[PDB]
């Protein structure tokens, strides 16, 4: 088992680099990487 | 160790050369770009620096390592050198700030140079391996 | 899980080789009439292709050296 | 002699490249009275942007965003061709013909020169190959 | 190298002083008509340094 | 083709066949009647942009004189 | 093996003989009713790649042995007979020998690469 | 940065400085105002050696710009604005002859610092190869 | 990684190698003419 | 014992130190007021072969700080700017120097080699 | 036997590379790259 993190309200996260570019004939940009920390069961 | 602690300034002088060929041309492919400004670093101050505090590369990362098949990709790194620019002579009205034959005289300096490291390098490595045998 | 150097290798030839074969089917394509491709982008990855292939030679001189005097230990 | 100059130069051709084939476009459609659905040949421009914009450092060039030369489009006077609409004018491409024979002139000069750096980048790699040995 | 450009300049705009010229010289026995009279205009580049 | 030598090369074709029109018309002027018994009526070239499809732009074809 | 070297083989000799073709459109710019010829480079090179039996080997002394020209389209009439138009001739010309040079290029790249693995 | 290389390549700075300048000189050639509204005045710059302090010789440097104060020849055309009393525009100065000179004499001096440059890096990479 | 940081591991690695087994060669050297002499 | 590589070697040295002077007259041949410089090879050589001051040098963290004859090259076509490069002069010599420092340069490397192939 | 994922709602991705780009006289583009685990069932 594990547990969903889709939410980010709950998400455990190691890494995130986030890069934010734009200008305003509005060219904009945005990049978003994330490592996360999962919980987990292992039942045996 | 004390194999690496001898051979090390060799190498690292020989790295930073190569990331300084890649600033220089970077300089020479945006020749006719508008606006580019021109960058360099100072090679000396730039060495001091990598010898006392190491690489420490600024902005780079890669995704994890889970089990095979999620298709590894990786954010834009850029080595932790400070760039400087280059002050230019005769304005040009785009504001591409890169002279040719400055450029390309620096390109050829550093192109000499780095080759001058790699002798010095074969040079260590082949008195290391004269005395082992 | 494992590295198994070995497979390292295996993983390093097959590399260089669909690195050549890319190289060379791109060729082939440009030469065969095909529109798109550029020739200085046929000339630039033919380029990096032979590099990368003197890449293995060199790695394939060193590690034959290196087996060759790992079998000189007396023992 | 970085693997990721060969990325640089590469670039820097291409958009050189790309930038000639359209200063051909323009020199050669020169006086093209009109277009496939019928239209005035506009004369055209490419713009060059550094590569990887997102930090990075330095490094390439980019052709993005081939755009549209706002020149204000000359006319001639001659009510006997069709084409031509009232107060008879044909609408006659915007080509300064003079800038586009420098335009070429300067981007084969361009395209030589990265040529070149590349040359020199695979010489510096191959003899970085015979490092020791 | 840029040194192309200020020419080239100079050679375009040299044709645009024609292009008046012969839209000038043409109108001649156009009645009351006013001749477009026409000069080069030297534009500085001021920049960082020489 | 390689693409420049494409575009150029059609420059270079549709500016003779221009030439060969100029030439035609300029040698027929005062020419009272051709074969079938009629005006010479004095031709013009077209130049349209080449490539419709892709790009929209390169090269010119000078079709249907 | 060894059959790699193959396609840009056969790729220079067929350019080899485009040029030869090319040439002799020049040459015969003038000749009356000449009628251009030229061939189709990719099918041309497609039906070669893509396509030869040795004789009978009984006793010695017994002899082994062995052994499109497409239209242009004419643009301008003449009724001086011709069809070859020097601009296209000379632009086909032009970029046919440089395809030459590529292939000799690639061609010679790709025997540098098997003579440098072999030391 | 290696003396000589340093040397040469101020040398083809110079020399590109002074392309330019004459190549502005033979464009503005009968240029009759300026931005603000004033002749344009006639430019020239100044060569002098390198390396001030240590063998009082080496490189050259086009430090200070300057212009060249000769009289700057009139006009007659008293109905143009920026023609003063006793109408007399001001008229560039420019030489035509000597600009095209000072062009051909730069462009061969040119060619020689890039040779001379060529024939150094030989030089040195050769070095490198001193024994091995 | 870079391409001269590769080499220059290729040659530092090849040369702890090759000290490695020369010393190994000089130990079990010693030990075998230790274990040779007459007693 | 090994100094016997002197000799060249500092020959050498001053070929290469020359061709800064010689490199410096072509790079100043439009300036005015030059007046071409140069040295005579031979006698700069005899000198150097038969032959700046030491600071405070006890231990570190003192800031240790380190301190030829420059002969007129007459001149021939006087030219109104004081400029005596003779441009042409100028490129032969460079010329022979050029040629010279490569001489220089093979004989060192087989002096060397030779005294590596006696060692093996 | 396996389960079919032939269903979204039902299936499994170990990874997904999911392209989206497009122009607007339009041009789109859509590309996927997915990697499933399936859920096996072996008798012998």
């Amino acid at each position: 088992h594990y547990s969903p993190n889709g939410d980010a309200s709950k998400a455990t996260l190691r890494s995130r680099q986030l890069n934010i570019s734009e200008q305003v004939p509005r060219s904009t940009q945005r990049n978003e990487t994330s490592n996360y920390e999962v919980d987990r069961t292992i039942r045996h | 160790d004390r194999l690496d602690a001898a051979l090390r300034f060799q190498q690292e002088a020989l790295n930073l050369r190569a990331q300084r060929q890649e600033i220089l041309a970077a300089n020479i492919a945006n020749a006719d770009t508008p606006g580019y400004q021109a960058r360099d670093i100072d090679f000396a101050s730039e060495l001091k620096k990598v010898m006392v505090r190491g690489r420490e590369e600024t902005g780079g990362v890669a995704l994890t390592l889970t089990s095979s098949h999620h298709i590894p990709a990786q954010a834009v790194s850029s080595p932790a050198v400070d760039l400087l620019y280059r002050v230019p002579d005769q304005p040009s009205l785009d504001g591409n700030t890169v002279d040719m034959d400055r450029e390309r005289t620096q390109f050829a300096d550093n192109s000499l140079k780095y080759q001058m490291g790699l002798t010095v390098l074969g040079s260590q490595l082949k008195g290391m391996m004269n005395v082992l045998q | 899980s494992t590295v198994s150097f070995a497979g390292q290798l295996h993983a390093a030839l097959d590399r260089i080789s669909d690195r050549q074969a890319a190289a060379r089917v791109q060729a082939e394509k440009f030469t065969l009439g095909e529109p798109g491709i550029a020739l200085n982008d046929v000339m630039a990855d033919m380029q990096k292709a032979s590099v990368s292939m003197q890449m293995g030679i060199q790695v394939r001189n060193k590690l034959v050296a290196a087996y060759q005097e790992v079998m000189s230990m007396q023992v | 002699a970085l693997l990721n100059i060969f990325d640089i130069a590469g670039s820097a051709l291409a958009a050189q490249s790309k930038r000639l084939n359209v200063a051909a476009s323009n020199l050669a459609n020169a006086d093209s009275v009109t277009g496939p659905d019928g239209q005035p040949y506009r004369a055209k421009q490419v713009v060059f942007q550094v590569d990887a914009a997102p930090g990075q450092a330095t490094g390439g060039v980019k052709v993005a965003s081939v755009i549209e030369s706002q020149a204000p489009e000359k006319l001639v006077y001659e009510p006997g061709n069709p084409l031509a609409d009232a107060n008879g004018y044909v609408k006659m491409p915007n080509v300064d013909v003079v800038g586009e024979m420098v335009n070429t002139m300067s981007a084969s000069r361009s395209y030589q020169a990265n040529i070149e750096v590349l040359n020199t980048v695979k010489s510096m790699m191959l003899k970085t190959l015979t490092l020791g040995q | 190298d840029h040194a192309i450009y200020t020419a080239m300049g100079a050679a375009s705009q040299t044709l645009n002083q024609q292009a008046v010229t012969a839209s000038n010289l043409a109108n001649a026995s156009t009645p009351g008509f006013r001749a477009q009279l026409n000069a080069l205009r030297a534009v500085p580049v001021d920049g960082l340094s020489l």
